[PDB]
Protein backbone atom coordinates (compact mmCIF):
# COMPACT_ATOMS: atom_id res chain seq x y z
CA UNK A 1 0.00 0.00 0.00
CA UNK A 2 1.26 3.42 -1.04
CA UNK A 3 1.04 6.52 1.12
CA UNK A 4 -2.51 7.75 0.70
CA UNK A 5 -4.91 9.84 2.72
CA UNK A 6 -8.28 11.53 2.31
CA UNK A 7 -7.63 15.18 3.08
CA UNK A 8 -4.40 17.05 3.68
CA UNK A 9 -5.35 17.40 7.37
CA UNK A 10 -4.14 13.84 7.92
CA UNK A 11 -1.04 14.18 5.74
CA UNK A 12 0.10 17.19 7.74
CA UNK A 13 -0.71 15.22 10.89
CA UNK A 14 1.36 12.25 9.71
CA UNK A 15 4.39 14.45 9.10
CA UNK A 16 4.14 16.08 12.53
CA UNK A 17 3.79 12.90 14.57
CA UNK A 18 4.63 9.54 13.02
CA UNK A 19 4.14 7.37 16.11
CA UNK A 20 1.06 8.81 17.80
CA UNK A 21 -0.84 9.90 14.70
CA UNK A 22 -4.25 8.66 13.75
CA UNK A 23 -4.76 6.15 10.95
CA UNK A 24 -8.55 6.65 11.00
CA UNK A 25 -10.26 9.99 11.61
CA UNK A 26 -14.08 10.43 11.76
CA UNK A 27 -14.78 9.73 8.12
CA UNK A 28 -11.29 10.50 6.95
CA UNK A 29 -8.60 7.89 6.61
CA UNK A 30 -4.86 7.63 6.01
CA UNK A 31 -2.75 4.61 5.09
CA UNK A 32 0.91 4.42 6.06
CA UNK A 33 3.15 3.33 3.21
CA UNK A 34 4.66 -0.06 4.02
CA UNK A 35 7.03 -1.06 1.24
CA UNK A 36 10.53 -2.43 0.68
CA UNK A 37 11.83 0.97 -0.42
CA UNK A 38 11.33 3.00 2.75
CA UNK A 39 10.91 6.42 1.19
CA UNK A 40 12.10 9.49 3.09
CA UNK A 41 9.39 12.15 3.11
CA UNK A 42 10.11 15.86 3.54
CA UNK A 43 7.47 18.56 3.99
CA UNK A 44 9.19 21.83 4.69
CA UNK A 45 11.40 21.06 7.65
CA UNK A 46 9.31 18.23 9.07
CA UNK A 47 10.75 14.90 7.91
CA UNK A 48 9.75 11.31 8.65
CA UNK A 49 11.38 7.97 7.92
CA UNK B 1 24.45 -5.58 -14.32
CA UNK B 2 24.47 -5.21 -10.53
CA UNK B 3 22.28 -2.11 -10.97
CA UNK B 4 19.01 -3.92 -11.60
CA UNK B 5 15.43 -2.71 -11.50
CA UNK B 6 12.98 -4.06 -8.96
CA UNK B 7 9.34 -3.48 -9.87
CA UNK B 8 6.87 -3.22 -7.01
CA UNK B 9 3.13 -2.83 -7.42
CA UNK B 10 1.61 -0.09 -5.29
CA UNK B 11 -2.11 0.12 -4.62
CA UNK B 12 -4.27 2.51 -2.64
CA UNK B 13 -8.04 2.93 -2.34
CA UNK B 14 -9.99 6.15 -2.79
CA UNK B 15 -13.47 7.27 -1.74
CA UNK B 16 -14.02 4.68 0.97
CA UNK B 17 -16.59 4.93 3.73
CA UNK B 18 -16.26 4.12 7.40
CA UNK B 19 -18.87 2.23 9.43
CA UNK B 20 -21.53 4.37 11.07
CA UNK B 21 -20.04 4.25 14.59
CA UNK B 22 -17.31 6.72 13.67
CA UNK B 23 -14.37 7.09 16.03
CA UNK B 24 -11.17 9.09 16.01
CA UNK B 25 -7.75 8.56 17.51
CA UNK B 26 -6.12 11.97 17.23
CA UNK B 27 -7.43 14.60 19.63
CA UNK B 28 -5.53 17.37 17.80
CA UNK B 29 -7.17 17.53 14.36
CA UNK B 30 -10.56 19.20 14.25
CA UNK B 31 -12.33 19.80 10.96
CA UNK B 32 -14.77 22.69 10.72
CA UNK B 33 -17.72 20.65 9.43
CA UNK B 34 -20.04 17.86 10.49
CA UNK B 35 -18.25 14.63 11.46
CA UNK B 36 -21.15 12.22 11.00
CA UNK B 37 -21.87 12.91 7.31
CA UNK B 38 -18.18 13.09 6.44
CA UNK B 39 -16.78 10.95 3.63
CA UNK B 40 -13.81 11.54 1.33
CA UNK B 41 -13.99 12.32 -2.35
CA UNK B 42 -10.32 11.97 -3.30
CA UNK B 43 -6.97 10.64 -2.11
CA UNK B 44 -3.86 12.73 -1.61
CA UNK B 45 -0.68 10.81 -2.37
CA UNK B 46 2.99 11.77 -2.45
CA UNK B 47 5.31 11.80 -5.43
CA UNK B 48 8.95 10.79 -5.67
CA UNK B 49 9.76 14.47 -5.10
CA UNK C 1 14.72 -34.34 16.94
CA UNK C 2 15.57 -31.06 18.81
CA UNK C 3 13.46 -28.88 16.42
CA UNK C 4 10.29 -29.61 18.43
CA UNK C 5 6.86 -28.01 18.24
CA UNK C 6 5.73 -26.56 21.54
CA UNK C 7 2.05 -25.62 21.41
CA UNK C 8 0.53 -23.14 23.83
CA UNK C 9 -3.07 -22.12 24.42
CA UNK C 10 -4.60 -18.69 23.88
CA UNK C 11 -7.96 -17.42 25.04
CA UNK C 12 -9.97 -14.23 24.83
CA UNK C 13 -13.55 -13.16 25.57
CA UNK C 14 -15.95 -11.96 22.89
CA UNK C 15 -18.74 -9.51 23.62
CA UNK C 16 -18.40 -8.84 27.34
CA UNK C 17 -20.13 -6.07 29.26
CA UNK C 18 -18.64 -3.53 31.64
CA UNK C 19 -20.59 -2.58 34.78
CA UNK C 20 -22.75 0.53 34.77
CA UNK C 21 -20.35 3.08 36.38
CA UNK C 22 -18.38 3.28 33.15
CA UNK C 23 -15.20 5.29 32.68
CA UNK C 24 -12.19 5.75 30.41
CA UNK C 25 -8.48 6.11 31.10
CA UNK C 26 -7.76 7.74 27.75
CA UNK C 27 -7.82 11.11 26.05
CA UNK C 28 -7.50 10.69 22.28
CA UNK C 29 -10.46 8.39 21.65
CA UNK C 30 -13.82 9.93 20.76
CA UNK C 31 -16.64 7.67 19.61
CA UNK C 32 -19.81 9.13 18.08
CA UNK C 33 -22.14 7.24 20.38
CA UNK C 34 -23.89 7.50 23.69
CA UNK C 35 -21.14 6.04 25.91
CA UNK C 36 -23.35 4.61 28.63
CA UNK C 37 -25.33 2.56 26.09
CA UNK C 38 -22.63 0.76 24.13
CA UNK C 39 -21.36 -2.80 24.41
CA UNK C 40 -19.20 -4.90 22.09
CA UNK C 41 -20.50 -7.47 19.66
CA UNK C 42 -17.31 -8.65 17.89
CA UNK C 43 -13.72 -9.21 18.96
CA UNK C 44 -10.72 -8.20 16.88
CA UNK C 45 -7.76 -10.58 16.81
CA UNK C 46 -4.37 -10.00 15.24
CA UNK C 47 -3.30 -12.87 13.00
CA UNK C 48 0.09 -14.53 12.63
CA UNK C 49 0.93 -12.23 9.71
CA UNK D 1 -4.52 -14.15 26.42
CA UNK D 2 -4.12 -12.80 22.91
CA UNK D 3 -4.57 -9.26 21.59
CA UNK D 4 -8.34 -9.01 21.69
CA UNK D 5 -10.10 -5.70 21.29
CA UNK D 6 -13.71 -4.62 21.16
CA UNK D 7 -13.15 -2.03 18.43
CA UNK D 8 -10.66 -1.02 15.81
CA UNK D 9 -10.10 2.20 17.74
CA UNK D 10 -8.51 0.50 20.72
CA UNK D 11 -6.16 -1.40 18.39
CA UNK D 12 -5.18 1.76 16.57
CA UNK D 13 -4.58 3.63 19.83
CA UNK D 14 -2.67 0.72 21.37
CA UNK D 15 -0.39 0.79 18.35
CA UNK D 16 0.17 4.52 18.87
CA UNK D 17 0.94 4.80 22.56
CA UNK D 18 2.18 1.80 24.49
CA UNK D 19 2.85 2.75 28.11
CA UNK D 20 -0.38 4.78 28.28
CA UNK D 21 -2.90 2.88 26.19
CA UNK D 22 -6.40 2.47 27.56
CA UNK D 23 -7.11 -1.01 28.93
CA UNK D 24 -10.80 -0.37 29.62
CA UNK D 25 -12.72 2.22 27.62
CA UNK D 26 -16.36 3.24 28.09
CA UNK D 27 -17.77 -0.05 26.85
CA UNK D 28 -14.83 -1.49 24.94
CA UNK D 29 -11.73 -3.26 26.14
CA UNK D 30 -8.33 -4.35 24.90
CA UNK D 31 -6.21 -7.20 26.26
CA UNK D 32 -2.41 -7.06 26.37
CA UNK D 33 -0.57 -10.23 25.37
CA UNK D 34 1.42 -11.96 28.09
CA UNK D 35 2.24 -14.86 25.79
CA UNK D 36 5.57 -16.71 26.06
CA UNK D 37 6.36 -15.78 22.49
CA UNK D 38 6.60 -12.05 21.77
CA UNK D 39 5.48 -10.94 18.32
CA UNK D 40 6.19 -7.57 16.79
CA UNK D 41 2.94 -6.16 15.42
CA UNK D 42 3.79 -4.47 12.13
CA UNK D 43 0.90 -2.05 11.63
CA UNK D 44 1.85 0.41 8.93
CA UNK D 45 5.11 1.52 10.48
CA UNK D 46 3.97 1.52 14.13
CA UNK D 47 5.44 -1.58 15.77
CA UNK D 48 5.04 -2.57 19.41
CA UNK D 49 7.32 -4.88 21.46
Amino acid sequence: PALSASSRALIDEFMSVKQTHAPIHYGHYIIEEVAPVRRILKFGNKVVF
Amino acid sequence: PLNRRMQYSYYFPVGLFMPNPKYTTSAAIKMLDNPTQQLPVEAWIVNKN
